[PDB]
């Protein structure tokens, strides 16, 4: 179990860390958060008391270093670094622990939900789509943009998705418009996996790591790539039965753990009305269709 | 965006630019089997491409060979439109080809977006106006070629005839509109009209009857009329 030590809390903030949440009043004595999973990513996010606008945080895996948070009063944030001395770290982590200044991440034995919606997310592909190559943490926050959206401004700050377009010449061969169309296999199965992805596990981490920036962030541009992922399996008539399998799961823990409150801003109507409904895929997803039909039979 | 009422003017401008009309292209007759059953038998059908400024028609002919061991007929006929359209474009030299092509139904916009990603430069656009390109096959020439077909085949008429050489190709657009209009409404009456006059000629190498310039207002007068009247013997006003 890993240990995110903070060096105070000079702000008001609710922080977030995985799923979970919690409030802490300015300048309240908080040494930062203990007992985290070991072998999953995290995340560790904040939303001021003062400006709910802006929600920012930090991908992370505590096996690729020791990492702390520290308020910044120019920039205005809670950073995080690396202590790259290992026996400070230690002394400093013992003695907040000792003092039980930290709060205990709040696992459940039982409770997979974590891994669920982290199983194919790799810290080395995050830092592929969030480039900041000198830090082994990656920043994001709700404003950031997509590669995709700047298309359609500044480039190193950018969400760096892969691009999905399915009226494009990749997504089309020539002479069979029609068919890549109405049945995007192609450019699912070669395309995409065999050309660019390489293999599902890869295509499904980075439609994992977009729905968690959309979940906690409210960054839309991840909200879109999640939702091209899907479709581009969902109006594919040749998928292979453990990616179809594995994607009813990945979509039921995504959609049990969206909060209630927010699905009708997140989830694009057309999208799971036609994947649920239309698509080739309409009798493959059975828990995910038995979910969102009790949860939330409104957007449908 | 979307061609409509407020941005008419823009058809008749140096700016290349087509209609595509799909509705005639996939046509069946309905029937019923020996059993007792409904089938459907193909006829042959049209593309309807128009340059509204010039009057140039590339009528591509779609022959029922075509359809032979296909499933979905609707939905393939308009890839098929948007798979012959982006043919003749790409058989036109760069200077030729158009800047814009409106489809005349919204259906059509992804099938031709699709077929020509090759051409990001040329504005696929939808219209919310009513056009009555659907009547062209009332026109006899027209509806005589395509049902002679044996073959795919494009025949190029201008469907403005002459007309150009006299009025302004917004008049003409209009004219057009108000005969096809016309046709659509009635198309016994409206070809009575045009056909009332055992004397006037409609020459080989033109589509309509060679009308003097007041006989056409007497003529777009009448056509007025017969809209204006079955609107009342449809509604009842
Ligand atoms: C005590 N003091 C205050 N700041 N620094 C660095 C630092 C601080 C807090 C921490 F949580 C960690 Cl890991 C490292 C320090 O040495």
């Amino acid at each position: 179990m890993n240990t995110v030590p903070f060096t105070s809390a000079p702000i008001e903030v609710t922080i977030g860390i995985d799923q979970y949440s919690f409030n802490v009043k300015e300048n309240q004595p908080f040494h930062g958060i203990k007992d985290i999973p070991i072998g999953h990513v995290h995340v560790i996010h904040f939303q001021h008391a003062d400006n709910s606008s802006m929600r920012y945080g930090y991908w992370f895996d505590c096996r690729m270093g020791n990492f702390y948070i520290q308020y910044d009063p120019k920039d205005g944030l809670y950073k995080m670094m690396e202590e790259r001395d290992g026996a400070k770290f230690e002394n400093i982590v013992h003695n907040f622990k000792e003092r039980q200044m930290m709060v205990s991440y709040p696992k459940i034995d039982e409770d997979d939900t974590w891994y669920n919606l982290t199983e194919f997310v790799q810290m080395d592909k995050i830092r592929k789509i969030v480039r900041k190559d000198e830090n082994q943490f990656s920043y994001v926050d709700s404003s950031m943009t997509t590669v995709q959206e700047n298309e359609l401004s500044d480039p190193a700050h950018s969400l760096n998705y892969t691009v999905i377009n399915f009226k494009s010449r990749e997504a089309i061969r020539p002479g069979h418009e029609m068919e890549d169309f109405l049945d995007k296999s192609y450019y699912l199965n070669t395309v995409m996996l065999q050309g660019i992805f390489k293999n599902s596990s890869n295509y499904f981490g980075e439609l994992q790591f977009a729905f968690l920036n959309a979940m906690f962030f409210g960054n839309y541009g991840s909200s879109l790539q999640w939702h091209a992922m899907i479709e581009l399996i969902c109006s594919s008539a040749t998928v292979p039965k453990h990616m179809l399998d594995k994607l009813d799961e990945i979509l039921y823990y995504q959609i049990k753990t969206l909060p209630e409150q927010y699905s009708d801003i997140l989830l694009n109507e057309r999208v799971w009305n036609i994947c649920l409904y239309s698509s080739f895929q309409k009798n493959s997803l059975h828990n995910t269709e038995k979910i969102m039909e009790n949860k939330y039979p409104e957007l449908l | 965006g979307a061609m409509n009422s407020s941005n008419y003017a823009e058809l008749f401008n140096n700016d290349i630019k087509l209609f595509v009309d799909d509705t005639n292209v996939y046509r069946v007759t309905v029937h019923k089997t020996f059993e007792g059953n409904v089938a459907t038998k193909a006829i042959n059908g049209c593309i309807f491409t128009l340059n509204p400024k010039t009057g140039h028609l590339f009528l591509k002919i779609i022959h029922t060979s075509v359809w032979a061991g296909q499933k979905r007929l609707s939905q393939l006929a308009k890839w098929k439109t948007a798979e012959e359209v982006s043919a003749l474009v790409r058989s036109l030299p760069k200077e030729e080809q158009p800047k814009q092509i409106i489809v005349t139904r919204k259906a059509m916009l992804d099938p031709l977006e699709v077929h020509m990603l090759d051409f990001p430069n040329i504005a696929i656009r939808p219209t919310e106006l009513r056009l009555p390109f659907s009547a062209a096959m009332s026109i006899d020439k027209l509806s005589d070629v395509v049902m002679k077909a044996t073959e795919p085949q494009m025949v190029l008429f201008n469907i403005y005839d002459d007309w150009l050489d006299r009025i302004s190709s917004y008049t003409a657009f209009s004219r057009l509109t108000l005969l096809l209009r016309a046709l659509k409404t009635n198309e016994e009456s409206a070809k009575m009209i045009l056909l009332s006059d055992p004397t006037i000629t409609i020459k080989s190498y033109h589509l309509w009857p060679s009308f003097t310039d007041e006989q056409w207002i007497t003529i777009e007068s009448q056509m007025r009329d017969l809209i204006l009247t079955e609107y009342g013997r449809k509604y009842n006003v």
